[PDB]
């Protein structure tokens, strides 16, 4: 049976271990491992599976469609804010349809651990609030990208307590094999350049989950696989110049 | 094609420059554009471009060129001749030229839209006087050497209207910090794990 | 593969480990187990 | 007027179609890939377009 | 007993002072309060050597330096005004904006406020005068630097998502044809300086 | 949806469901504050009413 | 139609508004003119909901808000007045200056001799809590930047030829220094603990 | 197919094969059942699909 995955290990990078802290309906630290031959995630509906799926998604895509699997067709009932604040919402279990476990000043982090043949490479983020204000700007941000075994959320939290973002940036400057970025755009470029793929693939992956909602092959090559090259704006534009020139004529 | 774009941008610039001049009839404006259109059927660049444009209406060669290029790139030794990106780009020559030509048409467009800007709003009423004064000012401004910052910063006799008055320096406006608390949200790295004795049949 | 409880039988045939996710009020926990450990713990549940 | 507007209305309806002759080239790659895997014990898939 | 002015009058005058202009289309209540006691506004600005400008055709109210027994000399030396003085490039862009404003006015009338142009529309209009910096981003920086200040004077709105701006009606008076002729004479003096 | 509301009787009004106490006949809750997971809990009330 | 406001009253009122606070020892003529026309000045300022506070003992005049008494904005806010909230170090230096000004007004009179202190005297007080920044040049730069910022706040003067500043009387006119007292108690407690 | 057959009797215009698209659209018709069509046959003149 091992031969079906004999390609693995050798060729591609792999996803093995997911560190979580104060994400979704989880508190403190939590860990999972993924065996080099695949794995299933199990538990009663309402436990965490969609939460974990989404929790990995942030690192790879710029537009997380949270909770797509049960909702493909309409907008997600959830967002980055709700998860980070630990809002149970309708899943309150009777707690005023809201329940909020981290409303005040709080810190949240995530870190996935890709690798190949022992070469660790870690994609991690940190999101935190200073007050009950829940503006988009209130959430201060910082990504991570490292291939040094000495870096982990389990470590980065200690420094974040030891000092502000200046201290983290100082660690980045002093240490080696570590980079940080306040903008996700440059970080996503830092991904694409490493993995030698455009900006398309790492999106389609985020619509793999929506397979439940297929009508026919006729869609898979009209909404997911093919990119967009439409020209409604251009086609509209030419009609103008024609009218202006007719105006000169008249 | 970029060179042709340069010519059309320059023509647009000159046409606007001249429009700011007070001396042209409607005929002058509407005729200079046709003179430009016939101006760019002379140079090697214009010859090239207008020759190409027809070669979409009668698509004799724009299959032959791609086809033969496909033939050449099918030869093995070509791999050594050109790096991979060169070959990929060359294989789609026709498309990239078609999509590049889109830039020039717009680069001519601007002038194709300017003249309509003069036919309609014939100067009249107080607008005539205001526009003529503005045109005089603009024309006179040309004489200056505008490169010097200090000159561009030189203060003008325009009247101070719509004056913004605010920011009174009152003592009451001053307040000090109003908190001194401090505490840490300690790190709870307790290694949690699931408890398999808790879920049912 | 994610999947609800149903047809664990199929996934036992094409995997080497599984992750359980427990729900309890507003605290949710999870563990990574090989199939053999899960089988032993089921046997103990049978002993429970 | 005729020359300019006609060049425009042609530089569009070349561009629109010309894409199709790129979509019909990507599908070769998938038909290339799907030839390496047996869908049924001696069958393989392939993609075509009307 | 006390000379306390009516609270609504104080509100309207304080707002007008805070922003230096007041449009009925935006804040009709304060505008009508001002035009209900315009002599009160005058007699309050008169202590400050300031005066109320009024243009009801565009539903606009703005404050302007008054003439003291000395006509404020160079009125820009008035103690209260917080801003600097206008300069050449600002006047150039003001003239171009007023040109577009008068065109739009002939097109749709004077009282409305829907006029607009885009960043790329402005960029050639000034690039003709200012030379080419060498990159599009640099000329955009130039234009935005000018626009920030001109907004600081209330002439224009902030750059929108479409990279356009809305002309404020007050420009009708900064670009007064009498003031334009005076500035033309001043420009002739600048020519004499160049001479 | 605006035209729908203007013309469709169905879009002129909205609907909701209350949980009723069989003993006192009182309402305890009017919202499914126990739903979540992969959305597999909403099916209860919907299927019951259907 | 009717008379204008007297020139000197207008000029003095505008001067005070520009400066916020002024001294008889600085401009005695305007000081006397305003104090001879307080009704006129307040009538000029009450439409703005502003007014003036004075201290003849220390010879200082200054502005003051005159809104309607105690609205819900007890932490008041006024249109024409943008308020400020100083930082840790700014208010720290303010507390230092307050304590030494209190001492001076006892050992040198309530403004009879303008409150003074040397740079080499303020610097040790800051060093009590902040410690040595790294060099004497750094100490002087820190204290001089802070003193300049407070001078922009109208609280202190620049050091004299002997590096001695003069404390403006306005320091005695702060609203609620109880916060300063609590802050200074906290600072002394912290340094006592952190030594 | 069995449920489709029964459904032809109870309904005015039953939507055959509905559960294959969640509720969106029907694919088959009535006649093909009578003709016993074994799906869409190959285009090479077919006749093996009926
Ligand atoms: N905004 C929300 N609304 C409802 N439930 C939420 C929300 N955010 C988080 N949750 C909770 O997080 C979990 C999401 O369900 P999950 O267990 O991830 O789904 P499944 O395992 O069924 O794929 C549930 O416990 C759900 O109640």
């Amino acid at each position: 049976m091992n031969q079906v995955s004999g390609l693995a290990g050798k060729e591609s990078f792999i996803l093995t271990r997911i560190e979580l802290f104060n994400w979704g309906g989880f508190h403190g630290l939590h860990q999972a491992a993924i065996h080099q031959d695949g794995t299933a995630v199990i538990g009663p509906t309402g436990s965490g599976k969609t939460t974990l799926v989404d929790a990995l998604m942030t690192l790879l895509c710029a537009n997380p469609r949270y909770n797509l699997a049960s909702t493909g067709g309409h907008e997600s009932d959830r967002d980055l804010i709700s998860y980070v604040r630990g809002v149970s919402g309708p899943g309150d279990g009777g707690e005023g349809q809201s329940h909020i476990a981290r409303p005040g000043k709080t810190v949240t982090g995530i870190a996935a651990t890709l690798e190949r043949e022992g070469k660790q490479v870690r994609l991690g983020a940190l999101l935190w609030f200073d007050s009950t204000s829940s503006s988009v700007t209130d959430m201060k941000r910082l990504w991570l990208f490292s291939d040094n075994p000495g870096q982990t959320l389990e470590h980065w939290l200690n420094v974040y307590h030891e000092g502000g973002t200046r201290l983290l940036r100082q660690m980045e400057k002093e240490a080696i094999g570590l980079w940080t970025y306040p903008n996700k755009k440059q970080y996503l470029a830092r991904l694409r350049d490493f993995f030698e793929v455009g900006e398309n693939a790492f999106t389609l992956l985020n619509r793999a989950a929506g397979l439940k909602q297929l009508n026919s092959i006729d869609e898979i090559f009209r909404e997911l696989v093919l990119d967009d090259h439409s020209a409604f704006d251009r086609a509209a534009e030419v009609a103008n110049s024609f009218d202006g020139l007719t105006e000169i004529h008249q | 094609f970029r060179r042709v774009e340069d010519s059309w941008r320059e023509a647009d610039r000159a046409l606007r420059q001249s429009i700011i001049g007070e001396q042209y009839h409607r005929g002058d404006i509407v005729e200079r554009l046709l003179n430009d259109q016939d101006a760019l059927l002379n140079t090697p660049e214009g010859r090239v471009f207008d020759s190409f444009q027809q070669q979409l209406r009668q698509s004799s060669e724009l299959k032959a060129m791609s086809e033969r290029l496909r033939v050449i790139l099918s030869h093995p030794s070509a791999s050594d001749a050109l790096n991979r990106l060169q070959r990929h780009d060359l294989r789609w020559l026709v498309k990239r030229l078609v999509d590049e030509s889109q830039t020039v048409l717009q680069a001519r467009a601007r002038s194709e839209r300017d003249v309509r800007g003069f036919m309609k709003t014939g100067l009249a009423a107080e607008h005539h006087r205001v526009g003529h004064l503005l045109n005089e000012f603009l024309n006179l401004a040309l004489k200056l050497d505008w490169q010097r910052q200090m000159i561009r910063k030189q203060e003008v006799p325009l009247p101070a209207v719509g004056v913004a008055v605010t920011g009174i320096p009152a003592i009451e406006r001053l307040r000090f910090k109003e908190v001194d608390d401090e505490a840490e949200q300690t790190l709870d790295l307790s290694n949690h794990a699931a408890d398999l004795t808790q879920i049912g049949d | 593969f994610i999947t609800p409880n149903k047809e664990m039988r199929l996934l036992r045939d094409h995997t080497r480990s599984a992750i359980v996710v427990h729900r309890r009020g507003q605290n949710s926990n999870m563990a990574s187990l090989s199939w053999e450990e899960l089988e032993r713990h089921y046997q103990r549940r049978g002993n429970a | 007027l005729n020359r300019s507007s006609d060049d425009g209305v042609t530089q569009l309806l070349s561009h629109i179609e010309h894409e199709v002759l790129v979509i019909e080239e990507r599908l070769n790659e998938l038909n290339e890939t799907m030839f390496r895997v047996d869908f049924q014990p001696d069958r393989y898939l392939r993609l075509d377009t009307k | 007993s006390e000379t306390r002015t009516l609270q609504k009058i104080r509100e309207a005058t304080q707002e007008l002072l805070k922003y230096g202009l007041l449009e009925e289309a935006s804040k009709p209540n304060l505008y009508r309060i001002v035009l209900s006691h315009p002599e009160e506004v005058t007699r309050i600005l008169e202590p400050l050597d300031l005066d109320i400008g009024i243009d009801e055709i565009r539903g606009l109210l703005y404050v302007k330096v008054r003439l003291d027994e000395t006509p404020a000399q160079d009125e820009w030396a008035h103690p209260l005004v917080r801003r600097q003085r206008l300069n050449l490039e600002q006047s150039l862009l003001v003239a171009i904006l007023r040109q577009h404003f008068v065109a739009w006015e002939q097109e749709s009338g004077t009282g409305a406020s829907q006029a607009q142009i885009a960043i790329d529309d402005l960029l050639p209009q000034l690039q003709i005068y200012l030379g080419d910096p060498g990159s599009e981003s640099k000329e955009r920086t130039r234009l935005l630097t000018l626009l920030d200040q001109l907004k600081g004077h209330g002439l224009v709105t902030s750059p929108d998502a479409h990279e356009r701006i809305v002309i404020r009606p007050i420009i009708a008076h900064l670009a007064d044809p009498i003031n334009l002729q005076a500035l033309l004479a001043w420009l002739r003096e600048q020519i004499a300086q160049q001479t | 949806l605006g035209a729908k509301a203007l013309l469709d009787p169905r879009f002129r009004l909205e609907f909701a469901v209350s949980v009723m106490d069989r003993q006192s006949g009182n309402v305890i809750e009017s919202r499914t504050g126990s739903q979540g997971g992969s959305g597999g809990e909403k099916e209860i009330i919907a299927s019951y009413v259907l």
